[PDB]
C-alpha cells in the first residue's frame, strides 16, 4: 500500500541546463 | 526529461539532515544522454526485498535565474 | 571474389538459392520455406520429378570454374539518411594542438580561430565547453587530453 500525502517542495529541483562553464 | 527523444538524466546524492525534505540548495548534475526517441506517457516505479521516500515532482517551463559560482558550481537560483 | 574458403577439392554444394517462387519479392524480404511449386493442377508435394519442383536449387562450387561462376563474396551495406538522431558516423580525423599560436580549431565540432594554451579553470566532469558572461566560447576540454 501507499499513502498520498502532499508537502510543498520548497526550493528543490534545479539542474544545469547545459554543460558550459560559467564563474560569477 | 524527453526533449526531441534524447532522453536526460539528472542526479545527485546529498547525506540529508534530521529532516527528510530540506530548503539548502543542491545542484543536479546530469549522468548520461541516449536517444531513446519512444512515446513515453506513463511512468512507474520498482521496489526491492526486505525481510518516506519516492517524492515525485512534476516540471513546467518557466524562466528561472541561476547564480553560478566562481568555481562553476551553482550556489542559489530564484524563480522568475 | 571468394575461390578459396568457397572451394575445395572433390567439390561442395553447400549453398542454396531460389529459382522458383510464387511472386516476386518484395524489398528486404526474406522467403526461407521449402514448398514445391505447383505446375498445371496438382497439388503435388509427394512427387518429386516431373511438373513438382523443389523450390530452391544449389550453387555447387569448386575450385575449378569460369569468372562468372566463381563464389563471389557480396556484402551490400543500407543506410538510413533521414531525420532521426544519428547513431553510426565516419572516422573523424584529430590532430596536433599547437599551443601560443594563432590557429584555426576545429574541436569536436565547435570550429573558430584564435590562440589556445593552458588553463587553470576548474571544469567539472560533466563539463565540455565554456561561456562568459555575454555567451562567447572561452574555454574548451581537450576531447583527447
Ligand atoms: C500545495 O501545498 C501547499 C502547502 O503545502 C498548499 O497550497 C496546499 O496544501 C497544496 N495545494 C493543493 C493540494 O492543491
Ligand atoms: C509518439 O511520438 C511521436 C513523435 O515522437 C508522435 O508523432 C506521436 O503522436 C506520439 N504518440 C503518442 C504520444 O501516443
Ligand atoms: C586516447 O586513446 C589512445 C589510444 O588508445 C590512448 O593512448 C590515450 O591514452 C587516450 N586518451 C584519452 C584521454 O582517452
Amino acid at each position: 500500500t501507499t499513502t498520498q500525502s502532499y508537502t510543498n517542495s520548497f526550493t528543490r529541483g534545479v539542474y544545469y541546463p547545459d554543460k558550459v562553464f560559467r564563474s560569477s | 526529461k524527453n526533449i526531441d527523444g534524447y532522453f536526460k538524466i539528472y542526479s545527485k546524492h546529498t547525506p540529508i539532515i534530521g529532516r527528510d525534505f530540506p530548503q539548502g540548495f543542491s545542484a543536479l548534475e546530469p549522468l548520461v544522454d541516449l536517444p531513446i526517441g519512444i512515446n513515453i506517457t506513463r511512468f512507474q516505479t520498482l521496489l526491492a526485498l526486505n525481510r518516506a521516500d519516492y517524492y515525485v515532482g512534476y516540471l513546467q517551463p518557466r524562466t528561472f535565474l541561476l547564480k553560478y559560482n566562481e568555481n562553476g558550481t551553482i550556489t542559489d537560483a530564484v524563480d522568475c | 571474389n571468394s575461390n578459396k574458403l568457397d572451394s575445395k577439392h572433390s567439390g561442395n554444394y553447400d549453398y542454396w538459392y531460389r529459382l522458383f517462387r510464387k511472386s516476386k519479392l518484395k524489398p528486404f524480404e526474406r522467403d526461407i520455406s521449402t514448398e514445391i511449386y505447383q505446375a498445371g493442377n496438382k497439388p503435388c508435394k509427394g512427387v518429386k520429378g516431373p511438373n513438382c519442383y523443389f523450390p530452391l536449387q544449389s550453387y555447387g562450387f569448386r575450385p575449378t570454374y569460369g569468372v562468372g561462376h566463381q563464389p563471389y563474396r557480396v556484402v551490400v551495406l543500407s543506410f538510413e539518411l533521414l531525420h532521426a538522431p544519428a547513431t553510426v558516423c565516419g572516422p573523424k580525423k584529430s590532430t596536433n594542438l599547437v599551443k601560443n599560436k594563432c590557429v584555426n580549431f576545429n574541436f569536436n565540432g565547435l570550429t573558430g580561430t584564435g590562440v589556445l594554451t593552458k588553463s587553470n579553470k576548474k571544469f567539472l566532469p560533466f563539463q565540455q565547453f565554456g561561456r562568459d558572461i555575454v555567451d562567447t566560447t572561452d574555454a574548451v576540454r581537450d576531447p583527447q587530453t
